[PDB]
């Protein structure tokens, strides 16, 4: 298959199901490309896969896609693969890729099960922007006969907080929507902060939607816990120091309007990943172990 | 300055043992360059990646070494060669080293001979190879060893040099260099 | 000073070769020369001294004779001790020397008695050469390549004291085609930064020079801080020359990141919670100032209540360091023990 077919399949897979992330679409497209490659060589296959990953990353600029592709490439090659016949090796890597795809789809439930027990009874929870994993966590919590109240932010400039509130309406939980500049005013009434993630970095910090750094600083100024929910296939190799060091291909999407910002590890309390519950110091070597 | 294949063949066959010098290390395999068949690229897949082992190494100690490897798969249209290391026996490695040394000495003496003639490019070097050494190993029906033993025997009997279609200008320099190196 | 009276004080004008026999003695002449050079202070540096000691040990191993019945495996170990006791008498050792000692003793013990003398000598020489080649040079090259990625155009880098690794990294980065400028800070018992100043000026890099007390004056312009190290402690603290902790604290006060570069073979196993106790003292006569006619502290022994202090080392907690670069990559400071010694 060619580049145009690649992009068409990618966009069709993304459009078919709105309840689906970019990483899974990229992985499925890469598997489809693997199942339709011809030739008798390993280096040719590697070059084709690298070119496909590059042209897929070109279309959409999100951190998870590159990490998912790299992890896919590393994972499918961790076996014997010596033999003598191309076909046997091809079937072996196809089976490995299918097993990897099966494994990926079983992390949200584990995260929800591990994280739902940290919510008290009759508590106020502040959150930011839209994230499906937080919605799953709250659904699991409300299925356990608990009560709480939720605050959200309008999340300029696309107003995703209103969509999050509308989704929260069906769960008959009290929900309030505040302005994007009233975080400091509203921090007093809150008890804990739960946010999503877009990519986990080496030193322990995170990369997320613009507007998280100020919330973290304000929460730290009043001694409130800060919780983060992330996924295994979102760990990327990068060691930023300040806000300038972030690569430009993630800052500006395809007057200044940056889209993402990075938060340091000294302003976070716990991380709830599918590997378990980790302090920020555990990521520094869990990432090393993961990228075998 | 000059560069030419050690043998008239362009690509090796299966079950062949060859010299190799590691060029770079990637995430799944090793990018290497061959020597007997001129500078041509190749991949060696790391069995088990030597995965725990590779974490504690400087990752650049292995750059710039030499070993013998066995070819398993060949694709001429694209130019891709599959190599392996586990499928190598030390007895075969001894002949690997010996043949490499003999071919290296023959190539060095031939290149030094051609240096006096001052070939502008390697095309004349290739013509010299097919007119002196490749024809030698074709007549002897054996690769590498035949030319070496012919040169080592000719140090005392230069008359065989006149058997081939060799000009006097080339013959003088070739005899001088053979008697210098081989002695 | 009763506070630091536990540590010993030694002067650098006490000749130890006056009472030694001239045409060789119990001590091998190579160790005599090395100790003389150490005492005279002609060989300074955390890494050159290890190389010199290993070269001397190679020279001694070259000239050895097996006893008629005693195996060399224990004989060499028993023989080596007085030499290095003498070396310790000449000047206190460092972490790299101790690690080299441990490695060499392990190698000597691990040899078998079935082999001959020549085979053992050749094997030991080859092992020492391999250790020197692998654990110093290639590590430096890898560290420089790793650190090249954190230097950008228009940066201003601050360095302190003198360190070979920092100079190598900076010169390689400049040769690679990057443009910046450097600031050098010096202290005043030794004035060791002038070597770095000279090297950078010769290489063709703009530079500025100043003393430590004015550090708070220039920090508004600085963007990065680059530091070396002498040893890495078990809890994650960093031991270095006196004054590094002050720079770290003021840089933290001005919001400036700090990076530390070190090699993996300087990892110790001690634990320390303060910048005191286990240190080394130096000659107190070097603090005398030469300012025209006014020369205070001269004949300071006359006054009963006057004391002069001279520290050499200082420990920095892991809460003031943001990044550590080793031959295995870049890691946060607090994660040093979980990777450096987990292979054991």
């Amino acid at each position: 298959m060619d580049d145009k077919e690649l992009i068409e399949y990618f966009k069709s897979q993304m459009k078919e199901d709105p309840d689906m992330a970019s990483a899974v679409a990229a992985i499925r497209t890469l598997l489809e490309f693997l199942k339709r490659d011809k030739g008798e060589t390993i280096q040719g296959l590697r070059a084709n896969l690298t070119s496909a990953i590059e042209t897929l990353c070109g279309v959409d600029s999100s951190v998870a896609v590159s990490s998912g592709g790299e992890l896919f490439l590393r994972f499918i090659s961790l076996a014997s693969l010596e033999y003598s016949d191309y076909s046997k090796c091809k079937k072996i890597m196809i089976e490995r890729g299918e097993l990897f795809l099966r494994r990926i789809s079983l992390s949200r439930n584990k995260i929800a099960d591990l994280c739902h027990t940290f919510i008290k009874d009759g508590a106020t929870i502040l959150t930011h922007a839209y994230s499906r994993v937080v919605l799953r966590v709250l659904e699991a919590a409300v299925a356990a006969k608990k009560r709480f109240s939720v605050y959200v932010t309008e999340s300029q400039p696309d107003l995703s907080g209103k969509k999050m509130a509308k989704a929260l309406c069906h769960l008959n939980v009290p929900v309030t929507v505040v302005l994007d500049a009233a975080v400091g005013y509203i921090m007093e009434k809150a008890d804990l902060v739960i946010v999503g993630a877009e990519g986990v970095v080496e030193n322990g910090g995170i990369i997320n939607k613009i507007g998280t750094n100020q919330m973290a600083v304000c929460a730290k100024a009043q001694n409130k816990p800060f919780y983060v929910v992330a996924e295994s296939f979102k760990f990327v190799r990068l060691f930023p120091l300040n806000q300038q060091d972030v690569p430009d291909k993630f800052k500006y999407k395809a007057e200044e309007h940056p889209w993402v910002d990075y938060t340091a590890p000294s302003l976070i309390t716990l991380l709830f990943t599918d590997l378990g519950v980790l302090t920020p110091s555990a990521v520094s070597d869990e990432l090393i172990k993961l990228y075998l | 300055g000059l560069s030419c294949r050690f043998y008239q063949h362009k690509f090796p066959e299966v079950e062949d043992v060859v010299m190799v010098n590691v060029r770079s290390i990637a995430e799944m395999g090793a990018y290497v360059s061959l020597l007997e068949y001129n500078n041509i690229e190749g991949m060696i897949l790391l069995s088990e990646l030597s995965r725990r082992r590779i974490r504690s190494i400087n990752k650049l100690i292995r750059i710039g070494r030499n070993e013998c490897v066995v070819v398993i798969r060949v694709d001429k249209e694209k130019g891709y060669i599959d190599l392996s290391k586990r499928r190598v026996s030390p007895e075969e490695a001894i002949k690997c080293e010996d043949k490499f040394t003999k071919s290296k000495t023959v190539y060095s003496i031939l290149r030094h001979v051609a240096e006096v003639l001052e070939y502008t490019k390697d095309e004349q070097l290739e013509s010299l190879f097919q007119r002196t050494a490749w024809v030698f190993d074709d007549k002897y029906k054996r690769p590498g060893y035949g030319a070496y033993d012919a040169f080592k025997h000719a140090v005392s009997d230069p008359s065989i040099l006149d058997s081939l279609d060799l000009n006097e200008d080339e013959r003088e320099v070739l005899i001088n260099n053979i008697n210098r190196r081989l002695t | 000073v009763s506070l630091f009276s536990h540590l010993p004080q030694y002067s650098r004008q006490n000749s130890l070769t006056q009472f030694m026999s001239i045409p060789s003695s119990v001590i091998h002449p190579a160790m005599v020369r090395l100790g003389l050079q150490y005492s005279q202070g002609l060989v300074s540096g955390s890494n050159a001294r290890c190389i010199a000691l290993l070269r001397a040990l190679q020279q001694v191993i070259q000239d050895y004779t097996t006893p008629p019945n005693e195996e060399l495996s224990r004989d060499l170990v028993n023989k080596l001790k007085p030499y290095m006791s003498f070396l310790t008498q000449c000047r206190p050792l460092s972490a790299s020397m101790h690690n080299a000692i441990k490695f060499l003793n392990k190698e000597i013990t691990s040899v078998g008695s079935s082999k001959r003398e020549e085979e053992a000598k050749s094997e030991l020489r080859a092992a020492i050469d391999r250790y020197v080649q692998e654990k110093i040079v290639l590590a430096a090259q890898a560290i420089s390549r790793f650190a090249y990625q954190k230097i950008s155009n228009g940066d201003v880098i601050l360095v302190y004291g003198c360190s070979s690794l920092v100079s190598r990294i900076l010169q390689e980065a400049w040769t690679e085609g990057r443009r910046f400028r450097v600031v050098v800070v010096d202290s005043r018992p030794w004035l060791e930064g002038r070597h770095t100043l000279r090297s950078l000026v010769h290489a063709g890099v703009p530079a500025s020079y100043l003393l430590i007390p004015a550090a708070s004056y220039v920090l508004p312009e600085v963007s990065k801080v680059l530091l070396g190290a002498h040893a890495l402690l078990a809890n994650g603290s960093v031991m270095s020359r006196v004054g590094t902790a002050q720079l770290a604290l003021v840089a933290r006060a001005h919001n400036v990141p700090v990076l530390v570069c070190c090699e993996t073979y300087k990892f110790c196993e001690r634990v320390q919670t303060d910048a005191f106790v286990s240190n080394e003292l130096d000659d107190p006569d070097d603090l005398q100032c030469k300012r025209g006619e006014h020369v205070a502290l001269a004949n300071w022994q006359n006054h009963a209540s006057l004391r002069l202090l001279n520290l050499v080392y200082d420990v920095t907690p892991p809460e003031l360091v943001d990044l550590v670069i080793t031959e295995l990559g870049m890691i946060p400071c607090s994660s040093v023990p979980v990777v450096l010694r987990v292979k054991s």
